[PDB]
């Protein structure tokens, strides 16, 4: 599952933690098996303006 | 290269294209002193110190 | 985004991997290379995990 969020919701990616990404828009189950892999994209994702 | 050992390029006889640098979108800074930064594709020089 | 905010306002991509392990048999294995069978004696085996 691959996704882009921002810095402060990368904490929110595993099992039991609360926030708006866990509620809204990506939630892991609690008995969750796998790895988080996330990698910051600036240049590929932030043009200035 | 690292800012001790700054590398320094010599640009002249060539036709020099600056709308490339500044329709950019990934330079957050483009200060200009002593030019305006939209006329640098007006102006005509004789050697470029990168 | 911009390039200039900070890092938790600063795009991250995120990959989460989930490993389902069922009672079907196993597909995606890892880069391990295959032993030849011996058989009749007691031997240490990983039959496909």
């Amino acid at each position: 599952d691959s996704f882009v969020i921002r810095g402060d919701e990368v904490r929110q990616i595993a099992p039991g933690q609360t926030g708006k990404i866990a509620d809204y828009n990506y939630k892991l189950p609690d008995d969750f098996t796998g790895c988080v892999i996330a990698w910051n994209s600036n240049n590929l994702d932030s043009k200035v303006g | 290269a690292s800012v001790y050992a700054w590398n320094r390029k010599r640009i002249s006889n060539c036709v020099a294209d600056y709308s490339v640098l500044y329709n950019s979108a990934s330079f957050s800074t483009f200060k200009c002193y002593g030019v305006s930064p939209t006329k640098l594709n007006d102006l005509c020089f004789t050697n470029v110190y990168a | 985004f911009q390039p200039t905010n900070g890092v938790g306002y600063q795009p991250y991509r995120v990959v989460v991997l989930s490993f389902e392990l069922l009672h079907a048999p196993a597909t995606v294995c890892g880069p391990k290379k295959s032993t030849n069978l011996v058989k009749n004696k007691c031997v240490n085996f990983n039959f496909n995990g």
